């Protein structure tokens, strides 16, 4: 009893790949490398790790973490099984592209509205047609993989009906719906 | 099946190139270089010894082990002096069978 | 259980309790510090050379004798009378485990 | 009608006396009884309730 | 538990510990070492010799006292091996065959400080600067544990862990 | 670790035991076959075989 | 009184052990490894703070206004800059485990404020 | 014997929002099981049956 477990039914486990496309992006991003940084610089700054490597240093993570999302959203150098947490009260941001994370399809939510309209609803439809598939919805940005250590980050609407304005807000800053 | 799939295509390569090359001395000496894996579709050999494609409800039915053999390219190379080296590439060194996955990239 | 009146007035059980319950001075402690104070005449603690000058201004103990290693420990109102405790009894305890 | 309406009161009023505990423990105005650290009377409280 | 990136070889752990004037002092179980070592001395056989070019991996912000005057009793504790080569020295004193020659202990700590010891930051040489500041960030989340600034790891938590499938297993 | 040693001079095995005068600082090792004797100053963190060590040490740096 | 600080040695910076001058009655900070010696400015040597009254107020950073997983109100402005919004929420060192206390931090950009009511 | 842990941090779960003490987020389940539990109320309490 709770020893033995079984996979929920959208739950994906990633297959890994490597971090050689997120390293080469972050030192052409202004990502300081820890051998040419001065100590004083890391108190204010962001510890940045890839695979729990302490890579460099960044100065402005909130720009950064917009970019890292944009990146993964557009199916770009960085694949949708990568793991992106940042901890903003410990000052670090934790990339990961090992094998073994389970993770599991979630909505975006953009300023209380979902990504997903009725354009792609009308394109699913006829899928056996138009060959328009859940890989490209992944690709369009609507649906994003997150990990069990990047929902310790997320804000998650339970329904659409959870956007909604209401009487007195429970929350106004939804990152992500379920399916 | 990704899992089994990752495995095969990038895994088994990686552990074939990241051991170490292997010396030898009595003075002459060599080493070997593992370089290149192949692996066929599964396939069976029967007591003639002739290979045939080997489904997977054969396999069930006569108590086979439904696998693929692997190979590796190796080259040799025979050191002593004066760099009177020469190499000899033994291409597709037949190393092994490796039990596959059903319904994975390499299933029949 | 209690006898008496102790077992009537809330007061007297609780003051059996203090006499029970097993109080050492890091539970009525708040914080403590060492001090170069070489010259009590002087001290480098500014806030207590009111009280410390009438110890000294008498013969009881001398001044060639003193460490110039100060020990300041600050208790706090609250566990002290919480426990009905005096620094009278506190000094009382320290001399009696280090004469 | 009228037991589920019962219900629905009952425990709408019980949610509006945790919002009112949570809010004197947010202002410190939530005092703690004896023997108990102001998160543990708290947990009685909201428990109670 | 460390492990590099292509898996060369198995994972292999570092433990830094905080033990049990008294004070609280901080260790480093090493792999290939039979005994626990200061991590101050780990430090200078990195080759970082003064205590504030120490303090500097191990306390990123000097105006925080409080963490100070914990890594202080570590400092006190290692302020007898200043030079690096001591370090390896003492180092390779313990886990070597007694027998063998300054060299070659000196070379044996080298080769555990880079290829044993956290072998996912490198294992190649130069790596120093990087193995410094990765241990140095295992001091300092022991410190703010201690302190009880950061919450400790919880060990279910599935976010710290990973399922080994078909491939990785075979 | 281990505590006895293999004399530098005489080749007999777990011959040597150091004694650590840790009140004068200073730690001795003795072969109890041939009673050669080595003396180093030792530290609170220094062990039987850092003074092994030395001994060794001292010996190759008087073959040259 | 505050902590008491690490204090490092000018010619080789390793850290500074308190000593007095004996023969003189002042307060030195010499230090072990060279004949570097210094007069303290502060007379303390320990401060032992067994009560650990510590304000979260130096712990908290601006930054936490970015976190879309907690809480925001209007019902508290920020005094340094009048802005209606501000997160909060509780303490998070333990030790101080019994306090509910709330902290809020403006979510104006660039106004860092963190304030307790 | 105590009210639903805060498994994620100060969270019980991604749904609610952080250091909510109040009693949905704790795992106080307003339904009967003739109205059905909502899904956090259905989670807490495969998390009490076990
Ligand atoms: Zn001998
Ligand atoms: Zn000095
Ligand atoms: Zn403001």
């Amino acid at each position: 009893v709770g020893l033995v477990k079984n996979l929920a039914l959208m739950a994906y486990i990633s297959v890994g790949s490597q971090p050689s496309p997120i390293l080469e992006f972050l030192e052409e991003w202004s990502m300081e490398n820890l051998e040419e940084i001065s100590p004083a610089a890391i108190a204010d700054a962001t510890k940045i790790f890839v695979n729990g490597c302490w890579v460099g240093i960044h100065k402005d993570p909130e720009q950064l973490m917009n970019t890292l999302r944009k990146l993964r959203r557009q199916m770009d150098i960085i694949v949708s099984e990568v793991s992106m947490i940042r901890d903003i009260r410990e000052r670090e941001i934790r990339i990961y592209t090992d094998a073994g994370r389970i993770c599991r399809p979630l909505l975006i939510v953009e300023k209380q509205k979902l990504l997903l309209k009725k354009r792609h609803i009308d394109q699913l439809k006829e899928r056996e047609y138009n060959n328009y598939s859940w890989q490209d919805l992944v690709a369009s940005g609507v649906v994003e993989y997150i990990d069990t250590l990047e929902e310790e980050t997320v804000m998650l609407a339970m329904t659409p009906d959870d956007l909604q304005e209401k009487e007195v807000a429970y929350c106004s800053t939804y990152t992500h719906c379920e399916i | 099946l990704d899992s089994f799939d990752e495995f095969i295509q990038m895994s088994v390569q990686r552990i074939v190139e990241d051991a170490p090359p292997i010396d030898l001395q009595a003075p002459p000496r060599y080493l070997l270089k593992f370089e290149q894996i192949y692996l066929s579709k599964p396939t069976h050999w029967e007591r003639d010894g002739a290979p045939s494609p080997m489904m997977p409800n054969e396999a069930r039915l006569r108590n086979l082990t439904y696998s693929a053999p692997l190979y590796v390219d190796i080259t040799k190379t025979v050191i002593k002096e004066g760099e009177e080296q020469l190499q000899t590439q033994h291409q597709k060194t037949f190393i092994g069978k490796i039990p596959i996955m059903l319904r994975s990239t390499y299933c029949l | 259980f209690l006898l008496g009146q102790s077992a009537r007035d809330a007061e007297r059980a609780k003051d059996i309790l203090c006499r029970l319950e097993h109080t050492t001075l890091r539970k009525v402690t708040a914080n403590t510090a060492i001090y170069y104070d070489p010259n009590p005449q002087s001290t480098v603690v500014a806030e207590d050379q009111e009280w410390v000058n009438v110890y000294y201004e008498m013969p009881d103990f001398d001044v060639a004798r003193i460490s110039p290693w100060l020990l300041r420990v600050e208790l706090d109102r609250k566990h002290m009378t919480d426990r009905k405790l005096t620094m009278e009894q506190i000094a009382e305890k320290i001399n009696a485990g280090f004469g | 009608s009228k037991t589920y309406q019962d219900i629905q009161n009952t425990i709408k009023k019980a949610k509006q006396d945790v919002i009112e505990v949570i809010e004197k423990a947010h202002n410190n105005e939530l005092e703690p009884t004896p023997g108990n650290t102001l998160r543990q009377t708290f947990e009685n409280q909201v428990n109670r309730i | 538990r460390s492990c590099l990136e292509n898996s060369s070889r198995p994972t292999s752990t570092i433990w830094v510990s905080m033990l049990a004037a008294i004070g609280q002092r901080i260790v480093a179980t090493l792999p290939y070492i039979k005994q626990e070592v200061p991590i101050i001395i780990v430090f200078r056989a990195l080759g970082f010799v003064s205590d504030r070019d120490i303090l500097e991996h191990i306390i990123y912000d000097f105006e925080d006292p409080e963490m100070m005057e914990m890594v202080k009793p570590s400092l006190d504790e290692a302020f007898v091996i200043q030079e690096q080569n001591v370090a390896l020295n003492f180092i390779g004193s313990r886990g070597a065959k007694p027998g063998v020659t300054k060299e070659k202990r000196i070379k044996y700590a080298k080769e555990v400080l880079q290829k044993e010891m956290l072998p996912h930051v490198g294992v190649s040489d130069f790596c120093e600067t990087k193995k410094a500041y990765f241990l140095g960030y295992m001091v300092h989340r022991l410190l703010l544990a201690a302190l009880g600034r950061r919450e400790l790891d919880d060990r279910d938590h599935y976010g710290n862990k990973r399922l080994d499938l078909a491939g990785p297993l075979l | 670790l281990e505590t006895q040693f293999t004399c530098p001079f005489c080749n007999h095995e777990k011959s040597c035991d150091v004694k650590m005068d840790r009140a004068r600082n200073t730690g001795v090792i003795s072969c109890t076959v041939c009673l050669e004797e080595f003396q180093t100053p030792i530290t609170y963190l220094s062990e039987p075989v850092d003074v092994y060590s030395d001994w060794i040490d001292a010996c190759e740096a008087a073959n040259q | 009184p505050g902590f008491v600080g690490i204090r490092f040695c000018q010619e080789c910076n390793n850290m500074l052990y308190p000593k007095e001058d004996k023969e003189n009655r002042i307060l030195l900070y010499a230090c072990r490894n060279c004949d570097y010696q210094q007069e303290a400015d502060n007379s303390c040597i320990y401060v032992n703070k067994i009560t650990h009254e510590v304000d979260e107020l130096t712990q908290i950073i601006a930054d936490v206004s970015q976190d879309p997983t907690l809480p925001r109100t209007e019902d508290h402005p920020c005094q340094k800059c009048g802005h209606k919004e501000a997160v909060f929420f509780q303490s998070h060192s333990a030790r101080a485990e019994d306090a509910m206390r709330l902290y809020y931090v403006c979510t104006a950009p660039h106004c860092g404020h963190r304030w307790t009511e | 014997g105590k009210r639903i842990p805060f498994g994620f941090k100060h969270r019980t779960l991604p749904h609610f929002i952080k250091d909510d003490y109040g009693p949905e987020s704790r795992g106080f389940v307003e339904n009967s099981y003739l109205a059905g539990l909502t899904p956090t109320e259905f989670f807490f309490h495969a998390m009490g049956g076990r």
